[PDB]
């Protein structure tokens, strides 16, 4: 347990991870990119949809 | 080569005397560099003088 490091009373924000992607990956592969997953069907172009 | 995250470079040099051809022969390559990078490569150019 890391809880008394680095957790942040207001919640720390720092500490994320890649809850949507189109496939799973292949043993020791680690992605930065952070496009936007169309979720939908409907292609979305921009900075949301 | 690269697999697992680690590039592999196995390399010889030959003396030849020939002029526009691939010399017809056998020679093995004695493993020299190995590397552990872990990216996905997919293009590659030479660079001359």
């Amino acid at each position: 347990n890391s809880n008394n490091l680095d957790s942040k009373v207001g919640g720390n924000y720092n500490y994320l991870y890649r809850l949507f992607r189109k496939s799973n990956l292949k043993p020791f592969e680690r992605d930065i990119s952070t496009e936007i997953y169309q979720a939908g069907s409907t292609p979305c172009n921009g900075v949301e949809g | 080569k690269n697999i697992d995250g680690y590039f592999k470079i196995y390399s010889k040099h030959t003396p030849i005397n020939l002029v526009r051809d691939l010399p017809q022969g056998f020679s093995a390559l004695e493993p020299l560099v190995d590397l552990p990078i872990g990216i996905n490569i997919t293009r590659f150019q030479t660079l001359l003088a």
